[PDB]
């Protein structure tokens, strides 16, 4: 099947500091990646729908990029609301498959 | 607007059945499809099964032969059943909607399960 | 010679087919020649089955350009035309061959008039797709599933969105600067599927048609050296923009009839020996 | 002898349908601003049958015309447009109601340019159909046959031919002589029939499409006060020529798989 | 009573007749068996012996498939097939002392090992559509008695020994693709040799000529 | 194109009847055929039709009494009538169809005696 | 069903004089009427396929007309091989129905 990995599992990021995250895939996924955010005591939410697409109502600071195998997700300013876990989904094949789940720390 | 709510026992015993009921609202089951997922404590999430707009269903290979997804269009409620479960099957379960290929758009609150 | 007798239920079945493309929206151009009840079979068995398979679609646009007579400053037509493509991909099961054929409908037609001299520049029609218009990408395959698309009860496809962008095209004028057409993007979002069969004298030629709705997205398209500016769409000049194929990827489920290998009608004692 | 399947058989059946029209070749215009596996259901019991019955197809064309702003001498389009018709008739002692839709494809467009002065007559597009075109007529009915057209194996139709001739359109210029377009006629012979279904979300929506092939005939058609040369075809200016309906008669045989 | 008894090596191959009916290429009529001859040389007892063997069949079963009266549809009215009911007859002539003194015999017998025969694949040639095929089929031959007989070839009458063989059906299944038929059992008459030149049987025969 | 008939010519009442029209030049998978007859000294009539697709249509009255059949393998067509009368005596023709019910080419026509 | 009638069973004209025939219908068959010719010892032939259209190769001296119920068939000049029977068919319904058969005699 499809298989995905995330670089870190926990990341110390200060408030108001640029942050980036990467997740890798085994096979070739042209531009099909998504990014979900799960806060404590909350159900996941969809923020990215494509390699760099933005779903409606998502905040501006968030954005994404990448093509082929490597893919990344970038925020310009961390804020208190941003402390949560983030997952990366693949959708170019039959079994949707998430990553492990990498999050943040202040 | 749209609301997806779950309902389940919460406690169960090994070597038994299991039944969960996602109750949709604000969108017809004849215009969209629904997915089941779960997150065993810690670790990450998986895909379990999917029920389409027309009636056909698709399952995950590992849990195949144990899962049973079906719904009643007029009842606006999906239902899943799992049998012959084990200690490993313990997880939080979430019904979710699909927009494109496999993009999840709106999620439920999520019930947690304990087996012992 | 023992004679194996036929059973009560008839052995009726599918009818011969040849998979191919559908109709198209076409229109030529003429330029001026001067410048200035009966029962036919008994009961038979059939069962309803589900076939859910992955579908990968690769398409390519095509374009046609026609310049009018005279000194050569002005063009008569710049429009779309159907295009075909073929390839092989891998379902998790095996490798499969595939053909496709793109086309459009509900197209918008723009024009520009630089002047009424022989030297001045006019283009009488260049097309552009936009919100109102649609794109139809027909499809046929060699796998087992496509052999049972005849007699379909239901069919639904889950597909991803794609973005098409405009290249650039340069108008070679005999004398003077060269104006250029550049950019313009539209994004395809899936809509329902259509099936169709044409009953010609001995073959039921048939085809599918994946419809596709359009929305407009940046960049804009522009014609340089002119007053037409900053309009949305995908001009017909250079739609592919240097790519061999645009792709869409997703799932499709069909619920259809199938001849029942019922397993009961069999010559008694059809088995290994004992 | 051979074994036989004896158990109680299941009830699969036709799926809900709504009969309607098909797709249509369309194109707008933008004018300048200025002027210068799993088994879902169990084994069942089906049967194959003939439905052979008569038919009267009544239809009528439709045209669209648009002027360009300015002095009023420039038309931008004299083109075709689909049209609908609703009628009743009798067939073997039964009154059937019916609806029909007429569209056209393969058009051959023309043009005239009398000059560039503001006053000169100009028509940028008037379209005709002339042996490189087809007229496609869609028909649905209230009888029982049309209920069982789902899952068809073979349909054929022996239909009579119908000659369609043009009328006359007198272009209105603000001052001076009024030119006029007049003439043209074609014969509609039959060709293959088509059946097309659309699996939208709610409910299947199907469409029948008889397809006819044109052949040009006299009289010739002409545009006065110009140099256009007595061409041949059917001008889209006044195609039905003061007739409410063109009609075709015939017989159609279908061989369909009906639930037993 | 001069006695002759020797090692022996049989070789053989079936043969089929296919007859289609007229135009449009859909409706066949017959797919049947027919006798067949093979000639060869081998070495036994340090001598080189030439031989001629002819194979025939009896007790064959007749199957059929009728897809309908409508023209375009597929039809095959009779394709034969072998099963446990049927018997095979293979005859053998050699060039040696023995088969000159094989008339006026007092006792014949033989011990022979066995063989397997498998089908192949026949591709019906439809003008338009997807080509239905006929594949599969197996059977195994087990020996039976011996008799005298004569085989006539090339206008020269000949005196030979006729072995009978009984059959036992075995797997794989035989099936017509693109149809409802599937999981039938036996050896159809489409491509029995399967490209194989010769099936061969070996053993020994005992004879006491007078 | 050539259409030829073949029939007995003499028959007895309360019996069957079989005629065969053999076609050449045109395929019966591209056209249809019609049967007609001419009561001696009386107006001609329609009996039955066999289509391109295989389906058949009959005259209302003799519906009960006739069968029409064909075989693209013999490139031939044939008709059967049973339980005939003295009134059923006539000359019989097989014809081709072009449009709706227009007859284009006809055969020589056999005459019948009962 | 459909029902048709022809006026007379004999019409007499010398070589060179207009022949004119009519056959009526029992309903308003709209322009769907044909005309066949049968010479002695010959099989019928198709001449006027629609009420007025002449099919394939037929001489010009033949022609037809009529609309609604009443329909007519006209020859301008007669020849010597035109002495034959002429039938009028009706093709707008399931049972094609011929007429009785009216023919010519010479003076």
């Amino acid at each position: 099947d499809i298989v995905m990995t995330q670089s870190h599992k926990f990341m110390s990021t200060s408030v108001g500091d640029r942050v980036s995250i990467t997740c890798k895939a085994s096979q070739d996924v042209t531009s099909a990646v998504a990014w979900y955010q799960q806060k404590p005591g909350q159900s996941p939410k969809l923020l990215i729908s494509s390699a760099s697409y933005r779903y409606t109502g998502v905040p501006d600071r968030f954005s994404g990029s990448g093509s082929g195998t490597d893919f990344t997700f970038t925020i310009s300013s961390v804020q208190a609301e941003d402390l949560a876990v983030y997952y990366c989904q693949q959708h170019y094949s039959t079994p949707p498959t998430f990553g492990a789940g990498t999050k943040l720390e202040l | 607007q749209v609301q997806l709510k779950e309902s389940g026992p919460g406690l169960v015993a090994p070597s038994q059945s299991l039944s969960i009921t996602c109750t949709v609202s604000g969108f017809s089951l004849s215009r969209y499809s629904v997915h089941w997922v779960r997150q065993p404590p810690g670790k990450g999430l998986e895909w379990l099964g999917m029920i389409w707009n027309i009636g056909s269903t698709d399952y995950n290979s590992a849990l195949k032969s144990r899962l049973s997804i079906s719904k009643d269009n007029s009842q606006s409620q999906v239902f899943l059943k799992l049998n012959s479960l084990q200690t490993d099957d313990a997880a939080i379960y979430y019904c979710a909607r699909n927009s494109g290929f496999d993009l999840f758009d709106f999620w439920g609150q999520g019930t947690t399960l304990t087996v012992s | 010679n023992v004679t194996i007798n036929p059973g009560p239920f008839a052995q009726t079945g599918y009818a011969p087919v040849n998979w191919g493309p559908g109709e198209i929206n076409d229109s030529t151009t003429v330029e001026p020649l001067l410048d200035g009840d009966i029962v036919i079979s008994k009961t038979s068995l059939w069962k309803e089955m589900q076939y859910n398979r992955d579908i990968t679609i690769r398409f390519k646009f095509a374009n046609t350009i026609i310049k009018s007579g005279g000194l050569g400053y002005k063009w008569s037509e710049i429009s779309f035309k159907p295009a075909n493509y073929q390839y092989t991909y891998t379902r998790d099961g095996e490798e499969v061959t595939a053909h496709t054929t793109c086309s459009v409908n509900g197209v918008n037609d723009f024009s520009f008039n630089g002047g009424s001299l022989p030297t001045d520049f006019v283009v009488s029609k260049f097309e552009v797709i936009k919100e109102n218009s649609y794109v139809y990408i027909d499809y046929w395959d060699d796998s087992q599933a496509f052999r049972n698309v005849v007699y379909v009860r239901s069919l639904a496809a889950n597909l991803n969105s794609v973005m098409c962008t405009g290249g650039s095209y340069n108008f070679s004028l005999p004398v003077g600067q060269w104006p250029v057409l550049t950019g313009g993007a539209v994004s395809l979002h899936s809509a329902g599927v259509t099936l169709s069969t044409q009953f010609t004298d001995f073959v039921s030629l048939n085809s599918l048609r994946f419809r596709f709705r359009l929305a407009v997205e940046e960049p804009h398209f522009k014609l340089t050296r002119t007053r037409l500016s900053r309009l949305y769409g995908l001009p017909a000049a250079n739609p592919n923009n240097g790519k061999e194929y645009y792709e869409i990827a997703g799932r499709f489920s069909l619920i259809s009839l199938v001849p029942s290998n019922h397993d009961y009608q069999t010559p008694i004692a059809n088995s290994v020996t004992v």
